[PDB]
C-alpha cells in the first residue's frame, strides 16, 4: 500500500474574476480505487470532469480530475482524497502562488 | 489414462446416506462429477482442482464432494432424493482440455425398500428339433421375480465369460402390469453350435448380479434380507 | 439449450449411410468431439475436430467442424449392428482444463440387421433342474416381422432381440414366451403376424 | 519514435465481483478507451481506428471481446486452483504492444503484473515468469500454456497485427502527433529565506527548457519538477529557485520550446 501523491494548478494563469481551469494530479497510489473530490470553500463542486484512469511503468496508477472555476481574493479551492493507504482523509490546498 | 468408479451400482433408500467414489492412478490434480439423465446432455456437479480442494458446478444442490487425495474424489449425497436417481459419471485430467470419464455408476433412489427381491434364476436347455433342424443349439436363461430393475445378466462358458451369440432383453419386462411396485422378468439367448453344446466336458452358466440392501440396510420383514447377491443357473452339455 | 443435436433418433438398415448433425451457440468453440455410448456403458471417443474448417476419419467414422458456422456432422459409413448406440456431440470452451465441457443431448441410432437365410421356427426348451416347466423360442424370422405382446395377461412374451455368432458371421432374430397357465407353443405366438412358412415341430 | 501501450487494470474484489477497464496510448496521446460498462471499444481520436477496414475492425474489437469475458473467468478459476495460497482481492495489470523503430523494426511486449509486481510475461511462443516471481505460479503459467489456440492468436497479435496497425495508426493520427501548441508562463513566490516559481503551461511535444537566469547565467539552484497534464492534452511543469529575500530584482524565468520557433518566453521578476 502507498500514501497518493496529489498536486493542485491551474491550467492559465490565474487572475480574479476570470474563468479558469483547476487541476488535481493524483498518483502513485495502490490498489486503484479512490474518491477524489475538489472543493470551493469546503464545499464539493457539483460537476467535476475525470480522465480515464491509467497506470506508470512501475505499475502505480494515476488520474486527472478537473473542473472550471473563477479565482478570487477570498474563496480556497482544494482536493480531497480519500484512499485505504490512509487512515484519515488527505487534503491539499490549491497554493495560488 | 484408466479412471475406475465404485460401486459400480446401487440402490438407496430416501433420507440414506449414499457415498459414490472415484479412483484415478494417472497423478492428475483435476476430478469432475457429472450426472447423466435421458433428454439432457451430461451436467457437471461438482469438480476439483487437487487434494483438499472441492468447487461447485452447475448443478450442485443436494451433492457435497470431497478429495481426500489426489487419488480419491467423493461424490456424498446426506440425504438421498428420488429425484438423485441417475447415472453418474466421474472425470479426470491434469493442465490439457481432454477428460477421461469413468465408466459410470447407476443409482435408483426409493421411497421404501420393502417390495426389494433377489431373482430365481433358470437355465433352459436347447431343443433336440433345434439342433437337428439348424445344426444350433439356443440356450435361454430366465431371471424373474426380482425389484428393483437392476440386474447384470451374464454368461459363462467353463469359468470364462462369453459375449458371440448371446443377446438379452434390453430391458425387463413387468410381472403384474396393473399392481405398482410390480417384480421383474428379464429374459437372455445364448446360441452355439450343437457339436459345442453336445460335449459333455463343457460347462454352460447363467448369472445374474443382483443389487439391493446392503449389510447396514434395517429389515423387518419375516423373508430373507434381499441383499446384493449373485443367483444362477447352470447345465453341461451332453450327446 | 448450447447444443443441440438433430436428428433425435433415427433408424436405419445395415449397410446403409447415415448423417448426424450438430448445432452450437458455445462461446468460444476450442474444440467438438463425438463420443459413441452403448446402452448402459460408457462414453467411447470417436474423434476430436480442433480447426477452422476441420475434417477428421476413423475407420467407418467420419466429420467435420465449421467454426464460423457453430456446426459439426458425423457421418457413419456402411452401417453395421453394432453402430445401435447414442452419439453425443460436446464443445469445449478452453484449450486447458480452465474449459467447460457443453454436452448435447444425443442422437439415438438404430441399425436394423440384415438376416441373409430365415429359417423361422419355434422351439420348446425344458429346465435344467425342474424338467416340467418351460419356455417357447420363437426363432430365425427376418426383420420385418414384429413381434406383439400377448392377448393373455398371464402369458409373458418379450420383444424381439438379435444376436450375433461373432465366429460364424451368423444373425438371428428371436422372442421367448413363457406361462404357468392351456399355454403350449403353437398357441404361444397367436397374437402376433407370423410367416406362413414357420416350423412348429412335434 | 512511438511507443503505443495498452494498459488492461482488473479487480477481483471477491469471487462473484470485477471489472476491467483499458485505456490505449501512441506516445503520449489518448488514442482507445474501454469501459467495463461498454459492449465496445471506444474511439477517443477520429483516427484511433488506423488504416483498418470497417470489416477488420469489427473482427479485431470480436476478439477482445471474445478475450474480456474468457480473461475474467480464467482469473476466477485459476484463483480456486491456487486456493488458499492467494485469494481475494486481487489486482491484474496488463502492459502490451510494440515500440516502433525506423524500416520495418519493432519489439513487442506483454508484462502482467499481480499486486503491483511484475511477475509474467509472454516471451517467444509461451507465458513465461520473470525473475523474483514466486514459485506457486508455475502451475498457472504451465496451465496457460497448455492453451495452443490461445498461444497462436497472442504470437500472432504480437508479432504482426500490433505492427501492422501502428504503422496506419502513426500515417491517420501524423498531424495530432506533430502538433506544436505554445507554453505560457507566469510568476510567482512562496515562503528570510523565499521560494521563487516558474509555471510553464498549454505545451506540446513534452520536451522543453526551463531554467532560471541573471542576463546571461543559468542559476545552477534550479529544480525542475515534474510533468503534470492538463485535460486538453498538453503539459504543466513548475521550476523553483531559492533564494535571499530582497535578492529577486534581475532574475528571470526562460524557457525554450519547439514551438515558439526560436523567439523564447522570458519573464522577469
Ligand atoms: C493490454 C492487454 C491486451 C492484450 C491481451 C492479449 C490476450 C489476448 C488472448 C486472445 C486469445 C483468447 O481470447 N484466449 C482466451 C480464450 O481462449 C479460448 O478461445 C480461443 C478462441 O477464441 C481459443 O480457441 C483458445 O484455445 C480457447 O482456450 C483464453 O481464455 C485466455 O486464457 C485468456 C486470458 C489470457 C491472459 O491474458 N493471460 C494473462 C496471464 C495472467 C496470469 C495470472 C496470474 C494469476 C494466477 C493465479 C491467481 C491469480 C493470478
Ligand atoms: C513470433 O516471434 C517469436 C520470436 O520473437 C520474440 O517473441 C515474440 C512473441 C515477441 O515478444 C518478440 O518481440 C520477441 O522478439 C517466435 O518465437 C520463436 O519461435 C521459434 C520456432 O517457432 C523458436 O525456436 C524460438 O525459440 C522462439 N524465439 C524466442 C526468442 O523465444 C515465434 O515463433 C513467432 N511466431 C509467429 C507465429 O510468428
Ligand atoms: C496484443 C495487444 C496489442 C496488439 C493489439 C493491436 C490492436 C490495438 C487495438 C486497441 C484496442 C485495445 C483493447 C484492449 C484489450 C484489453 O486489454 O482488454
Ligand atoms: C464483493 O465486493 C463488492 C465490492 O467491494 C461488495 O460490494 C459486495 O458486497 C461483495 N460481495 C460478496 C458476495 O462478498
Ligand atoms: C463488468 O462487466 C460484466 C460484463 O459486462 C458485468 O457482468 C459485470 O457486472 C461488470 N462489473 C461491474 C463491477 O460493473
Ligand atoms: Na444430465
Ligand atoms: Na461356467
Ligand atoms: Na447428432
Ligand atoms: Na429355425
Ligand atoms: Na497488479
Amino acid at each position: 500500500q502507498k500514501t497518493p501523491q496529489i498536486q493542485v494548478y491551474s491550467r492559465h494563469p490565474p487572475e480574479n474574476g476570470k474563468p479558469n481551469i483547476l487541476n488535481c494530479y493524483v498518483t502513485q497510489f495502490h490498489p486503484p480505487h479512490i474518491e477524489i473530490q475538489m472543493l470551493k470553500n469546503g464545499k464539493k463542486i457539483p460537476k467535476v470532469e475525470m480522465s480515464d484512469m491509467s497506470f506508470s511503468k512501475d505499475w502505480s496508477f494515476y488520474i486527472l480530475a478537473h473542473t472550471e472555476f473563477t479565482p478570487t481574493e477570498t474563496d480556497t479551492y482544494a482536493c480531497r482524497v480519500k484512499h485505504a493507504s490512509m487512515a484519515e482523509p488527505k487534503t491539499v490546498y490549491w497554493d495560488r502562488d | 489414462a484408466a479412471v475406475t468408479q465404485s460401486p459400480r451400482n446401487k440402490v438407496a433408500v430416501t433420507g440414506g446416506k449414499v457415498t459414490l467414489s472415484c479412483n484415478q492412478t494417472n497423478n492428475h490434480n483435476n476430478m469432475y462429477w457429472y450426472r447423466q439423465d435421458t433428454g439432457h446432455g451430461l451436467r457437471l456437479i461438482h469438480y476439483s482442482y487437487g487434494a483438499g480442494s472441492t468447487e461447485k458446478g452447475d448443478i450442485p444442490d443436494g451433492y457435497k464432494a470431497s478429495r481426500p487425495s489426489q487419488e480419491n474424489f467423493s461424490l456424498i449425497l446426506e440425504l438421498a432424493t428420488p429425484s438423485q436417481t441417475s447415472v453418474y459419471f466421474c472425470a479426470s485430467g491434469d493442465e490439457g482440455y481432454t477428460q477421461y470419464f469413468g465408466p459410470g455408476t447407476r443409482l435408483l433412489v426409493l421411497e421404501d425398500l420393502r417390495n426389494v427381491t433377489p431373482p430365481k434364476v433358470s437355465l433352459f436347455e436347447p431343443s433336440k428339433a433345434e439342433i437337428s433342424h439348424t445344426q444350433k443349439a439356443t440356450l435361454v436363461c430366465l431371471a424373474t421375480g426380482f425389484y428393483p430393475d437392476h440386474v447384470e445378466l451374464s454368461w459363462w462358458v467353463n469359468g470364462k465369460e462369453v459375449h458371440s451369440g448371446v443377446c438379452t432383453d434390453p430391458q425387463p419386462l413387468k410381472e403384474q402390469p396393473a399392481l405398482n411396485d410390480s417384480r421383474y422378468s428379464l429374459s437372455s439367448r445364448l446360441r452355439v453350435s450343437a457339436t459345442f453344446w453336445q460335449n459333455p466336458r463343457n460347462h454352460f452358466r447363467c448369472q445374474v448380479q443382483f443389487y439391493g440392501l446392503s449389510e447396514n440396510d434395517e429389515w423387518t420383514q419375516d423373508r430373507a434380507k434381499p441383499v446384493t447377491q449373485i443367483v444362477s443357473a447352470e447345465a453341461w452339455g451332453r450327446a | 439449450t448450447q447444443v443441440e443435436q438433430s436428428p433425435q433418433s433415427l433408424v436405419v438398415r445395415q449397410g446403409e449411410n447415415c448423417v448426424l448433425q450438430c448445432n452450437y451457440s458455445v462461446t468460444p468453440d476450442n474444440h467438438l468431439r463425438w463420443f459413441k455410448q452403448d446402452t448402459g456403458k460408457g462414453l467411447v471417443s470417436l474423434t476430436v475436430l480442433v480447426d477452422q474448417k476441420d475434417k477428421t476419419s476413423n475407420g467407418r467414422y467420419s466429420a467435420t467442424l465449421d467454426k464460423d458456422a457453430k456446426h459439426s456432422t458425423l457421418h457413419i459409413t456402411a452401417t453395421l449392428l453394432d453402430d445401435t448406440a447414442t452419439y453425443i456431440c460436446v464443445v469445449g470452451d478452453r484449450g486447458s482444463a480452465l474449459g467447460r465441457l457443453h454436452f448435447g443431448a444425443g442422437t439415438q441410432l438404430i441399425v436394423i440387421p440384415d438376416i441373409q437365410n430365415p429359417d423361422p421356427a419355434v422351439y420348446q426348451l425344458r429346465d435344467s433342474k425342474s424338467s416340467d416347466k418351460s419356455v417357447c423360442l420363437f426363432t430365425d424370422f427376418d426383420s420385418q416381422t414384429n413381434v406383439s405382446q400377448s392377448k393373455d395377461s398371464d402369458v409373458y412374451i418379450t420383444d424381439k432381440c438379435v444376436l450375433d455368432m461373432r465366429s460364424m458371421d451368423f444373425k438371428s432374430n428371436s422372442a421367448v414366451a413363457w406361462s404357468n397357465k392351456d399355454f403350449a407353443c403353437a398357441n404361444a405366438f397367436n397374437n402376433s403376424i407370423i410367416p406362413e412358412d414357420t416350423f412348429f415341430p412335434s | 519514435n512511438y511507443t503505443f501501450r495498452c494498459l488492461q487494470m482488473s479487480s477481483f474484489a471477491n469471487r462473484s465481483w470485477s471489472r476491467t477497464d483499458s485505456v490505449v496510448w501512441l506516445g503520449d496521446l489518448q488514442t482507445h478507451r474501454w469501459s467495463n460498462d461498454s459492449a465496445t471499444i471506444s474511439f477517443t481520436k477520429p483516427w484511433s481506428q488506423g488504416k483498418l477496414s470497417n470489416q477488420q475492425w469489427e473482427k479485431l474489437q470480436h476478439m477482445f471481446q471474445v478475450y474480456r469475458v474468457s480473461f475474467t473467468r480464467d482469473i476466477q478459476e485459476l484463483v480456486k486452483m491456487m486456493s488458499p495460497k492467494e485469494d481475494y482481492p486481487i489486482e491484474i495489470q496488463l502492459s502490451a504492444g510494440c515500440e516502433m523503430y525506423p524500416g520495418n523494426a519493432s519489439e513487442s511486449f506483454l508484462h502482467v503484473a499481480f499486486q503491483g509486481k511484475y511477475v509474467v510475461r509472454f516471451w517467444g511462443t509461451s507465458w513465461q515468469t520473470v525473475p523474483g516471481a514466486p514459485s506457486w505460479l508455475d502451475l498457472p503459467i504451465k496451465v496457460l500454456n497448455a492453451d495452443q489456440g490461445t498461444s497462436a492468436t497472442v504470437q500472432m497479435l504480437l508479432n504482426d497485427t500490433c505492427p501492422l496497425f501502428v504503422r496506419g495508426l502513426l500515417e491517420a493520427g501524423k498531424s495530432d502527433l506533430e502538433k506544436q501548441e505554445k507554453p505560457v508562463a507566469w510568476l510567482s513566490s512562496v515562503p528570510g529565506h523565499r521560494q521563487l516559481v516558474c509555471h510553464v503551461s498549454g505545451f506540446y511535444p513534452k520536451p522543453v527548457w526551463v531554467m532560471w537566469m541573471r542576463g546571461d547565467q543559468e542559476q545552477q539552484g534550479t529544480h525542475r519538477g515534474d510533468f503534470l497534464p492538463n485535460a486538453d492534452e498538453t503539459w504543466y511543469l513548475q521550476a523553483t529557485l531559492d533564494v535571499e529575500a530582497g535578492e529577486e530584482a534581475g532574475l528571470a524565468c526562460r524557457v525554450k520550446h519547439s514551438s515558439l520557433g526560436g523567439q523564447d518566453i522570458i519573464l522577469y521578476w
